[PDB]
């Protein structure tokens, strides 16, 4: 969990030295973005199923096979479906937690830590995802200083996962 | 005699081999550059009798001190050789402003110009004095071209570092 | 300077000899690169790295210093230098470091590299206050210039768990 | 050595491709500003004499225990052999800058140098000192900045060449540091 | 008193107009809102030419006179202790 | 390291007086073009992952026996080995970038790479064209203003073209 | 794109609002005559403190009864104040010009104005002699007549800004009288 | 040497990532408060001999000692006067530097480095250098947020003396 | 060359201008004694900032009560602005020197100076003792009788100078009196 205020804990913590305004102008630019951040963080929220099952219905339009094929990774039946919004609810959730922190914190510890064998052992394919994302990144609504806030958080998720 | 023609044909002689396009491109800019080169060249050979005689009093002017007796301008014979040793390197200024390179300076006029300065102990930075002040009182639009004036002025140049 | 405080010590395995000329099993496979190991025993002695002071979960993709590894491939670095530079490595600053206090860190990290168990609770007494005042950095530099670990470990072989099994028995701790 | 050309030739050549009109364009635009660069290196070495005596004195006169006793630039002979270790690097960086490459500065003069001064004893910061003062004379000759002397040129700036000779005045200080 | 047209909220308060203008692409004019500001000796020192004074610099080497240059300029210029 | 900020006072203390009045205004244009700045380099960080292998694939598009058996790149730990060198310069020159000048690059990156390319028998001049694949696809990238007002990067594209020669002519 | 412009204006927030491309087209498209109405505003924006600064020295070396004690200049921190709004003034003025439409120069400035000046005590005449010296220095400024001062502008007439301008400053004289 | 661009840098270094928005907000407050700053380095840049002497004459009022003891510490004689208008020189320029760059890090390895056996083994007391420092920070004339800026790193040094 | 420098006070823009050989033989074909007049000039400006604290440690050293309490040079910014305002007078006396002509010396600094130190206070005395001291260091400089300072001439008389810049220096001590 980093968000900009522990890094400036971390590095005055290093050699045990007291916070001079080295790290105060870094968390004093969390409170300048922090306004930016809040009001994307806000409209996410409030915009959560429509995004959700417009970004489900997007992975089923681009992968059409994933609602065919006899299997249990895939959304053929019913509950396969509600794993498949699980995660991208899951994802929305963490973009929000980290617009609102500031930071990649929260998605860094919950999210993208061991999702490598998580995608490799219960054989899911991490390109749904990239589309799911890429679903959320262009149809947010969000515009401006706002959305350029919540894109990056949107799109680093698209780096990790590819 | 170092000039841009015995440079690429003293390589490919060391190299055995013909002239190929890296030697004839060299004569090319020759060619290109000595409309401008022999400008200054021609005006040098007009103009010689004054510009070594304003430059040589320029010499004495800023070292009063050589015209002492036991000094090396002590009666006028030794100024008179003076003049011909200025007159001299203008001439050589001169020549190689019409061969391209500094063939004539480094033959005729530099090399071994340390060893008779320093035994017969003419001041070294006296030759500086006489050619630095023609080196600024030329003036690029009125004298020469504007193309010109640099190539006469880095052979000038030149003499200063080697003599410096 | 405040130098370290005085505890006092105690009697375990390692502190006594062993005897054994020829062991077999109870030997934990010493991963040296005094060895000259080629392009994929180096692959064996950067896991058992990751196994010793990470336990197995912290070797994760998300967990891993790829960087670390090219400058050992190298020999840019030698093993006890890729061993701190991997304590100095903030997903053990955020997994390990962050979820308990400096006693408790003391003896998770004197077990890890030193290979052996705390002398006392007076030792951890001793030791949680290098990480207050010169950090965890200051901690650790000063960990391994021991005598306790150069003369064992040397600054190519892995640290391993020392004289865990006595010969005849089965068990051990 | 390379240059300007045989540069991007070394790096087509990698791509087994041809050189077509994509990366030509920077060629074109390297002659299209010869002029500037014949201009240049001209103000350089027609100045180099007092630039390598005005560096290495520059150097002396504010560390003076270089020409103290012992110092490594205390005798005649010491002082004379700085004096051509100077002027060696200013003649690799007029070749540099006339190339518009710095490969022939880096292996004819920079393959080996900073051993070979930590055998002498040369002392590292006296040279990058050195270096640096050189590098402050020839951005102020190229760009027509320098007090003492001015020269006649046409008009136009060049802070384009001023820098690429700033970059090959780096790389000899980051060779001997 | 001025309290009915005047409030002490909006009190001496203007717009200004900025100009980014260099005949080039990027060019651009902006308005914005200001408090504006004065003081008492702009009757005879306006503010675009206040603490200005005209400095010559000169390069000249004995001898030199064809590298020999003069130029003016007049920025604001304080004083050094 | 240094930043364009601590190279200013580096020689200002080595010549050993203060800063001039010249300078203080050299380093507010500097804080001029901040905003700009930054969203430059959050343009090539936030696809970061998509100009390696666009430029990977380009690479071995025109360069076949990297990837043919026997060459260089050919082993799944060696094809991996590329991927993490490229990431790598990608990473030090958006150090660089915003940092304001070259010397964190050189310095913990380009400093004796070119040996190391010497002794693996990894060939000097791909690593070349695979920094230029990355550069062509970085400053069309930074192009871009889909998400940012209107105005002038060129002068800092141009900085940021200038850091990738530096890591293309120092490992040839 | 006028209401951008009235916008920062409606909310007095003191952010500033920049138009420039499409934007500043469809401003330039929108109110008549733009491109003289540019040079126009740009010619009162460089030279608006020695106006306002001439324009009060003229109003007192006319009436010194002002700087003598029991005048309004008296005690020079009003007479930073009547310099305070002259300039006030001229940037409504210079804006009423710029928008081809006098509707903020009521609502802003001139909007109970007279009531203010008579409730401080305000001589009228003489402020009705200032904004008629900047009249003329805006009307000459216009003409490029300026006898001291010289700007290049691409040829042609721009009896549009004089007249404009002329109407302005009689309905601010005429407003405060 | 340690500005707020230094750590941005060395935290994204650690596990080698990229630079996200978590260190680019660290170094936009640095570009906040750098106007803030550098007019605070001018004013004292310009008022430089002034308060070297006003300090110089403020330790030697408050210890008459100090020039009338015979020692080669003390500035009793001439060149002690001198070696002791050079050092609060150098305290004003590392304050300077530390102004300039936002953050402690040219006095953190310029002065402190090594501090304690220069006044230990010279004999010199940390005690007048701070009434050289409390002279400087309550008379340089600055006030606002630029004097907030400034006593920061004046009195940082203040703490690390005593 | 003389219009652009005209345009440069005009204007008052703080940018530089700069001239060619052909444009300095014009601006010397126009100014009378053009050689003479720049080692004058030239004489100032390589001597103005001693030439200002000399002047007010002069007159400091005369009268204390300003730096006294309650003075009008006590105070961390009172210093830092009379050391300013007497380089100024220096710049425009240089300026008018160079010009051969005291025209802008009225109009941009002497043109109601007085009643600004009135209404600020400032003690009118002391500035006239300050700017002698300045007329009499300017004519020690120009008859280069400066007994600790030397720069090398070509050799001659130059009254006029000393005549010049002393009717100048007694224009401003009348003016500010
Ligand atoms: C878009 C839907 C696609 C899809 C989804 C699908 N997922 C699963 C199973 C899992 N998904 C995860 C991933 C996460 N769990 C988390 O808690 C988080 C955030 C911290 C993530 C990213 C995990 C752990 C599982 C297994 C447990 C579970 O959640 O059920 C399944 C079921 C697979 C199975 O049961 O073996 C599906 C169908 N698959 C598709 O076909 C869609 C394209
Ligand atoms: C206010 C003056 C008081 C004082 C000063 C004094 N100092 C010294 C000698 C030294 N001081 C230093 C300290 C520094 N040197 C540095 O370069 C820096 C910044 C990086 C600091 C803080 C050092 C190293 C010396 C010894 C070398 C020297 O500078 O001369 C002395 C002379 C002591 C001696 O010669 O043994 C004096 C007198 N002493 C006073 O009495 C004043 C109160
Ligand atoms: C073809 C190439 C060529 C040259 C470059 C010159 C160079 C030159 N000059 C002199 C010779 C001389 N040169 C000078 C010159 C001077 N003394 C001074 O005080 C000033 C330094 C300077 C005048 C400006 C004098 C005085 C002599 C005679 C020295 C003597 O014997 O007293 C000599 C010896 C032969 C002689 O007596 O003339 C030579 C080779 N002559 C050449 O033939
Ligand atoms: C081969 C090249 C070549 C030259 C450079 C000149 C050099 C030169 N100039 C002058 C003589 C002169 N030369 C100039 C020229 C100039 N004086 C200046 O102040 C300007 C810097 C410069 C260009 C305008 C002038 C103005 C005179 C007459 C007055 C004087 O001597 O200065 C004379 C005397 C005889 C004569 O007039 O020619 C000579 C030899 N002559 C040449 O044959
Ligand atoms: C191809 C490129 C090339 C070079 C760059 C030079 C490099 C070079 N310099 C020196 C040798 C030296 N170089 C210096 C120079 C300096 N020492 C200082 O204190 C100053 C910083 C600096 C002068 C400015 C000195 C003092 C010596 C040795 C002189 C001696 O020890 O006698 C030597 C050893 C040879 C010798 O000492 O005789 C070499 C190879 N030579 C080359 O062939
Ligand atoms: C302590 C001893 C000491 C010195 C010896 C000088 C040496 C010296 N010269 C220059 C700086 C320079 N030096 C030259 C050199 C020359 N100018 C010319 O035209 C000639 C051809 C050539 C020999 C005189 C140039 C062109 C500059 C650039 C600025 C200038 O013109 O002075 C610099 C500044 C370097 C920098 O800013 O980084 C220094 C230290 N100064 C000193 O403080
Ligand atoms: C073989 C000998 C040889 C040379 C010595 C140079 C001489 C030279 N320089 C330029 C021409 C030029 N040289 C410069 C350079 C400068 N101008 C300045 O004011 C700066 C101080 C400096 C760096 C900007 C510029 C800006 C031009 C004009 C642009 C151009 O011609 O391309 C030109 C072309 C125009 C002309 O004929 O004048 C030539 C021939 N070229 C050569 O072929
Ligand atoms: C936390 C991260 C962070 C950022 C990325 C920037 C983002 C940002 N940029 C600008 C403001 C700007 N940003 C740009 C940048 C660009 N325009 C282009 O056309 C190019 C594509 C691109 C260059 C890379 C420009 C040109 C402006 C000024 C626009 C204007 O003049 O109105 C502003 C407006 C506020 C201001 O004036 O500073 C903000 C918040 N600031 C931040 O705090
Ligand atoms: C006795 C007191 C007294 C004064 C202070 C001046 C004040 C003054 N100036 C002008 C007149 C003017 N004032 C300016 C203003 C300026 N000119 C410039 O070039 C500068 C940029 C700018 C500030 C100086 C202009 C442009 C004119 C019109 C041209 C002119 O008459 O000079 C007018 C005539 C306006 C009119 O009624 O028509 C007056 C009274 N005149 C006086 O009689
Ligand atoms: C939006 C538009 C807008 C304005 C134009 C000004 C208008 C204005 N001026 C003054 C206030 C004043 N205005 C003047 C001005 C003058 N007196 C004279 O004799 C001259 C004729 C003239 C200057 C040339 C003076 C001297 C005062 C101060 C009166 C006092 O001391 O009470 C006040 C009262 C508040 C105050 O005292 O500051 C107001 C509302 N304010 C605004 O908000
Ligand atoms: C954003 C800043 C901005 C400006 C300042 C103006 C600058 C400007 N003015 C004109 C162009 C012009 N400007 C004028 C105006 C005048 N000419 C005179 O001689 C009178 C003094 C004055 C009358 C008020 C005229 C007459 C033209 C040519 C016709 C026209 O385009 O209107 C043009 C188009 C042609 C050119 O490039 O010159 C531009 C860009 N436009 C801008 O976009
Ligand atoms: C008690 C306080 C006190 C002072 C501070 C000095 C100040 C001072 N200096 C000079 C006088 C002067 N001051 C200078 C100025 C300078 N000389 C140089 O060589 C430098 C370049 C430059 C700055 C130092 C010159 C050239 C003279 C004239 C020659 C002289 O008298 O020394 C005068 C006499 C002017 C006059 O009235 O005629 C005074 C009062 N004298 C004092 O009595
Ligand atoms: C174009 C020409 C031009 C000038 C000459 C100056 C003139 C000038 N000086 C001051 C302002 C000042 N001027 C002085 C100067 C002095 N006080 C003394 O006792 C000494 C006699 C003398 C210094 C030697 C002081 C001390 C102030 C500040 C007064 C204050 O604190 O309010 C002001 C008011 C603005 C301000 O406070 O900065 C102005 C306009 N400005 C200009 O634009
Ligand atoms: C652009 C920079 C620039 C300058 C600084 C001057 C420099 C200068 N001064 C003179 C030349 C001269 N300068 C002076 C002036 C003086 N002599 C004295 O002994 C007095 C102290 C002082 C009086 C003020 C005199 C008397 C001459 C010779 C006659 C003359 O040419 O005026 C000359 C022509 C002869 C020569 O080269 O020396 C030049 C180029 N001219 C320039 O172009």
């Amino acid at each position: 969990m980093k968000t900009p205020i522990t890094e400036a804990i971390a590095t005055a913590d290093n050699q045990g030295r007291f916070l001079s305004n080295t790290e105060l102008q870094a968390v004093n630019g969390r409170y300048q973005r922090a306004t930016a951040s809040l009001t994307a963080a806000k409209a996410l929220t409030g915009s959560a199923q429509r995004l959700i099952t417009g970004a489900a219905q997007a992975v089923y339009n681009k992968f059409p096979y994933t609602t065919q094929m006899p299997g249990p990774a895939y959304a053929s039946s019913a509950i396969g479906k509600a794993k498949c919004a699980r995660d991208i609810g899951y994802y929305l959730r963490m973009v929000t937690y980290c617009l609102v922190v500031g930071g990649t914190g929260p998605m860094d510890e919950y999210l993208v830590a061991g999702l490598e064998e998580i995608n490799r052992s219960f054989d899911l394919s991490p390109s749904w995802y990239i589309e799911a994302l890429q679903y959320i990144k262009n149809s947010h609504g969000l515009s401006g200083q706002v959305a350029n806030e919540a894109n990056a958080y949107i799109d680093y998720a698209i780096n990790t996962l590819s | 005699m170092k000039s841009v023609i015995t440079t690429v044909v003293s390589a490919a002689d060391a190299a055995g081999r013909f002239p190929s396009n890296s030697d004839l491109e060299s004569i090319q800019g020759n060619i290109q550059r000595s409309a401008a080169r022999l400008e200054a060249a021609e005006k040098l050979a007009g103009n010689h009798e004054a510009v070594v005689k304003e430059a040589g009093d320029a010499c004495f002017a800023k070292y009063a001190y050589l015209k002492n007796p036991g000094e090396a301008g002590e009666n006028q014979e030794k100024i008179n050789k003076c003049y011909r040793d200025v007159d001299h390197y203008m001439r050589l200024v001169n020549y190689c402003l019409v061969v391209g390179g500094t063939g004539p300076l480094d033959e005729w006029g530099i090399a071994g110009a340390r060893e008779v300065y320093r035994t017969l102990n003419l001041p070294t930075s006296a030759y500086v004095a006489s050619i630095a002040y023609t080196r600024d009182r030329l003036c690029v639009p009125r004298d020469m071209s504007a193309q010109a004036g640099v190539e006469f002025s880095a052979y000038l140049d030149y003499l200063i570092n080697a003599l410096s | 300077s405040i130098p370290i405080l005085k505890y006092s010590l105690s009697t375990q395995n390692q502190r006594v000899e062993s005897f054994e000329v020829n062991p077999g099993d109870e030997q934990y496979r010493i991963y040296s690169t005094d060895s000259l190991p080629s392009s994929s025993e180096v692959d064996q002695i950067i896991w058992a790295a990751y196994r010793q002071i990470f336990s197995e979960h912290q070797i994760l993709k998300s967990t891993k210093q790829p960087f670390l590894e090219s400058q050992l491939r190298f020999n840019q670095i030698s093993i006890k230098d890729f061993i701190k530079g991997l304590v100095l490595s903030a997903p053990f600053r955020d997994l390990n470091y962050n979820v308990n206090n400096n006693y408790r860190f003391v003896e998770i990290c004197v077990q890890r590299v030193l290979g052996r168990d705390i002398y006392n609770e007076r030792e951890k007494i001793a030791w949680s206050i290098i990480i207050a005042t010169q950090g965890l950095e200051g901690f650790i530099d000063t960990l391994l210039n021991t005598q306790e670990y150069l003369s064992n470990f040397g600054d190519s072989i892995v640290p391993f768990q020392r004289r865990r099994i006595i010969p005849q028995r089965s068990k051990g701790e | 050595m390379l240059d300007a050309f045989s540069r991007v030739v070394v790096n087509s050549d990698a791509k087994a491709a041809y050189v077509g009109g994509s990366d030509l364009q920077a060629l074109k635009s390297f002659i299209a500003d010869g002029n500037k660069r014949l201009d240049a290196v001209n103000s350089i070495v027609s100045n180099a004499s007092c630039m390598v005596s005005d560096a290495v004195s520059g150097m002396i006169c504010e560390n003076p225990g270089l020409i103290s006793p012992g110092g490594n630039c205390y005798t005649n002979r010491r002082m004379a052999a700085c004096l051509r270790d100077g002027e060696i690097i200013l003649r690799y960086v007029s070749y540099a800058l006339l190339a518009g490459d710095a490969s022939v500065l880096e292996d004819r003069c920079l393959n080996g140098l900073k051993e070979t001064y930590i055998a002498l004893g040369v002392p590292t910061n006296s040279s990058i000192r050195a270096v640096s003062i050189m590098k402050a004379q020839a951005v102020a000759f190229i760009t027509n900045t320098a007090t003492e002397r001015k020269m006649s040129f046409a008009a136009g700036d060049c802070t384009s060449l001023a820098s690429e000779v700033a970059s090959y005045f780096d790389r000899v200080g980051a060779a001997i540091s | 008193l001025y309290n009915k047209y005047f409030s002490a909220d909006r009190l001496h308060k203007a717009p200004e107009i900025l100009f980014e203008y260099n005949k080039t692409k990027y060019d651009r004019v902006g308005v914005r809102y200001t408090e504006v500001t004065s003081k008492a000796s702009e009757r005879f020192f306006p503010k675009s030419r206040m603490n200005r004074a005209p400095v010559i610099e000169i390069s000249y080497r004995e001898g030199a006179v064809s590298t020999a240059s003069v130029s003016l300029s007049m920025p604001e210029i304080s004083g050094p202790p | 390291m240094l930043d364009a900020f601590a190279k200013v006072v580096a020689q200002a203390d080595a010549r050993g007086e203060f800063l001039s009045n010249t300078q203080i205004d050299a380093l507010s244009k500097m804080v001029k073009e901040g905003n700009q700045r930054l969203d430059i380099v959050n343009k090539v960080t936030s696809n970061a992952s998509a100009i390696v292998t666009n430029s990977a694939r380009a690479l071995f598009a025109e360069q076949p026996q990297l990837i043919q058996p026997g060459g260089n790149a050919y082993t799944s730990r060696r094809m991996a080995a590329c991927l993490r060198d490229m990431e790598i310069v990608l990473r030090y020159v958006s150090y660089a970038m915003i940092a304001g000048d070259s010397s964190v690059l050189d310095d913990r990156c380009l400093n004796g790479l070119r040996e190391t390319y010497q002794a693996l028998g990894t060939p000097g001049s791909s690593v070349a064209v695979a920094i230029q694949k990355m550069k062509d696809a970085s400053v069309a990238l930074a192009n871009d203003t889909t998400g940012t007002p209107i105005g002038d990067c060129s002068s800092l594209v141009a900085e940021l073209a200038g850091y990738f020669d530096r890591a293309a002519v120092s490992v040839v």
